[PDB]
């Protein structure tokens, strides 16, 4: 009965852990796509 | 909620977590009268006194005593009668309950397997889920530390 | 092999057809008289619905059947049932300590989910 | 008895599983804490 409901709670929280890191992975991609354009603008200043 | 028991492999951090749970808990702060005497005799825990003619060991004390002696005879005739029908078989009625206790006992050790195979069939499934999330969290943490150092080099 | 009400070995077991649970004849018929249902699954059951389906070796020392055997049957019943009433009050105390520390832990998780997620955001803000 | 014995067992086990949830997050707050210190100085 312990392992019956321990799988029950762990199966739902696995997505909630992954999506919180996935939303944190999307915001870090937004900075990586944003920071590289400033270095692209330096060679146009040359 | 999500905390992985298989892949995370200290007792001090349990003691580190137990204080912070306690620091938030230091804040949050049908029968008759037969039911009466069966409670009362158990609470007092005293056995009820019993009186027996044999215990008294008194012979011809008076007239009442004489009546008591008779009681000894018909009990011993009935005991010899019950010792007669017990001594008739005397091994065969005792052996048929020993096999009866064997067939009753194996059913519980049958039920000892059906739980033990099914409870490990639960833990076999969660461990695969335990290793999948640790794989996806690792690539998340691998991409996390890369972006923290990329933007510093970009600036 | 056993009864599902008292925990005995019945000599006259009966089977109900709505939930297959073997119980003693006097123990199943008594439950059907008081509350009109099968006790185990709480389905409807009558006395006419149920289906009727052990060797006890007497000790050689069988006044023992009057004095020594009769008292301990009422002794072992009482001091077990009194011991059980101590177990039921103690476990609900241990339930109240289970539920309080569970709510005490979730407020820590709800407080620490606000701490870590903003600090990692401040790591994303410091580069700018 | 055995109705709440499940409710005793599932509570304490989910408590200990949530006890691990804090122990990860208290160390994640720490690594977020000292990194922001060494960078904001520099």
């Amino acid at each position: 009965s312990t392992l019956c409901h321990h799988s029950l709670p762990a199966l739902i929280e696995g997505q909630r852990k992954y999506y919180a890191d996935y939303y944190a992975y999307r915001q870090e991609i937004r900075s990586l796509e944003g920071r590289r354009k400033r270095l692209q603008a330096m060679l146009n200043s040359s | 909620m999500d905390g992985l028991s298989f892949v995370d492999k200290p007792d001090g951090y349990k003691n580190e977590i137990d204080q912070l749970v306690k620091k938030e808990f230091a804040n949050i702060k049908a029968d008759n009268s037969v039911s009466t005497l069966t409670n009362a005799l158990y609470t007092e825990y005293l056995k009820q006194r019993n009186n027996k003619k044999r215990r008294t060991p008194d012979f011809n004390d008076d007239d009442d005593t004489l009546f008591l002696e008779e009681y000894r005879r018909k009990y011993p005739r009935i005991d010899t009668s019950r010792y007669i029908p017990n001594e008739s078989s005397e091994v065969s009625l005792l052996g048929i309950v020993d096999s009866y206790l064997k067939h009753q006992e194996i059913v519980l050790d049958t039920l000892l397997p059906q739980t033990v195979s099914n409870q490990w069939r639960i833990n076999n499934d969660y461990i695969r889920q335990t290793c999948t999330i640790v794989e996806e969290m690792n690539i998340q943490q691998r991409k996390q530390i890369n972006d923290l150092e990329i933007y510093r080099k970009r600036l | 092999m056993l009864c599902a009400i008292s925990g005995k070995v019945p000599r006259r077991p009966v089977l109900s057809p709505k939930s297959r649970t073997i119980f003693e004849k006097s123990l199943l018929e008594q439950y059907v008289k008081d509350t009109g249902n099968d006790p185990i699954t709480n389905e409807p059951l009558s006395i006419e619905e149920i289906v009727e389906i052990a060797q006890q070796a007497s000790l050689t020392e069988s006044i023992p059947n009057l004095l020594t055997s009769l008292q301990n049957e009422w002794d072992a019943i009482m001091l077990e049932n009194f011991k059980l009433r101590s177990t039921l009050d103690s476990l609900t105390k241990k339930l109240s300590t289970v539920m309080y520390e569970r709510d005490a832990a979730k407020l820590v998780a709800a407080q620490l989910l606000m701490e870590k997620n903003e600090d990692s955001k401040d790591l994303p803000k410091s580069s700018q | 008895l055995d109705s709440l014995t499940k409710k005793l067992s599932t509570v304490m086990y989910e408590r200990d599983a949530a006890k691990l949830v804090a122990a990860q997050l208290l160390m994640e707050k720490n690594e977020d804490s000292k990194d922001l210190p060494k960078s904001s100085q520099q």
